[PDB]
């Protein structure tokens, strides 16, 4: 039982076309069949190194609980095309977060099935049992409204939105580049 | 600016006249063998100032400095552009799929 938003599979093909040589991650905050509200990324290319990885968290467990949001899910999408098996580094991380909340579940963007409008929801959920990470099953339905969903993130893409987008390891570079990207949120509102 | 440039080329072209004049005036020694073995002073101080002139925009042409200490352009290198090594490229990624093969 894992629910995101379409914002948040607009994000996710954001970020994945923002840098896609690169392998990614992120996370998803939620209010407290969880409901990810809203979603946040960070870094890109090497993501095996720990101290971003924890500074990160830090800081997306102090935004979301000054504003009353917590984090309940971890995003990463692979480099190679023939890749759709969670890192070590996935795995990790996933299972520190869901220490937390045991409806924090870990989500894959499978770069196989990544296209222009696409087509088949890229994204795969794992959850966590028998001590055990495995994927749900694919046939489940994951975005709210798929069709909005496809044509939101068709627009966006064709919309050169993003190399606008700013994830976090931009605000790293320069904080004058707003890491919470509110400006992705109000494309989505007026394109909806 | 550019407008340096153009400045020392009508030095050279002051020079240049200088020289004219004091070809004539060689001339004028040449046809009056007098003793004068002097130049005007309006040529000297006409050659004088177009070396002036001439030397001051020579010196902006010349270029502009580099500063010494390594740090100085590698400031603004950011991870995401050392990272990338370009003779190691791969082209197994998402971009491909994604975009219109
Ligand atoms: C710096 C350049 C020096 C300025 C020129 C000064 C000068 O020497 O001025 C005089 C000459 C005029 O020589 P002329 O043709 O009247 O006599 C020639 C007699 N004949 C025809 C029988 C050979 O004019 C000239 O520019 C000289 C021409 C050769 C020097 C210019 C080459 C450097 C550029």
């Amino acid at each position: 039982g894992v629910k995101l938003t379409t914002q948040a599979y607009c994000k996710m093909v954001l970020h994945g076309a923002k840098y896609p040589h690169c392998a990614v991650n992120g996370l998803l905050v939620a209010e407290k069949h969880t409901l990810f509200v809203d979603c946040i990324p960070l870094f890109h290319g090497t993501l095996a190194l720990a101290p971003m990885l924890e500074v990160a968290l830090t800081l997306i467990d102090s935004w979301c609980k000054d504003h009353s949001y917590v984090i309940a899910g971890y995003y990463q999408a692979n480099e190679r095309v023939k890749d759709a098996s969670p890192n070590q580094v996935a795995e990790k991380v996933a299972s520190r977060i869901a220490e937390g909340f045991s409806d924090t579940a870990l989500i894959m963007v499978d770069n196989t099935k990544f296209t222009m409008d696409c087509v088949a929801p890229t994204i795969h959920v794992y959850e966590h049992h028998e001590n055990r990470w495995r994927c749900r099953d694919p046939h489940h339905d994951y975005c709210e409204d798929w069709p909005e969903a496809q044509r939101i993130s068709a627009s966006l893409l064709d919309s050169r939105s993003y190399e606008t987008l700013v994830d976090f390891d931009n605000h790293l570079d320069d904080i004058r580049n707003d890491w919470t990207n509110p400006e992705i949120n109000k494309a989505v509102l007026h394109l909806c | 600016p550019s407008l340096w440039k153009g400045l020392v080329g009508i030095g050279l072209f002051a020079l240049a006249h200088a020289a004219f004049s004091a070809a004539q005036h060689r001339s004028y020694m040449r046809l009056t063998e007098k003793e004068d073995e002097s130049l005007p002073i309006d040529i000297v101080l006409q050659t004088l100032l177009a070396f002036a002139v001439t030397c001051y925009g020579i010196v902006h042409i010349a270029g502009e400095f580099k500063d010494m200490d390594a740090t100085s352009e590698l400031k603004n290198k950011t991870f995401d552009t050392l990272r990338n090594h370009p003779s190691f490229y791969v082209f197994n990624h998402r971009g491909r799929v994604l975009f219109r093969p």
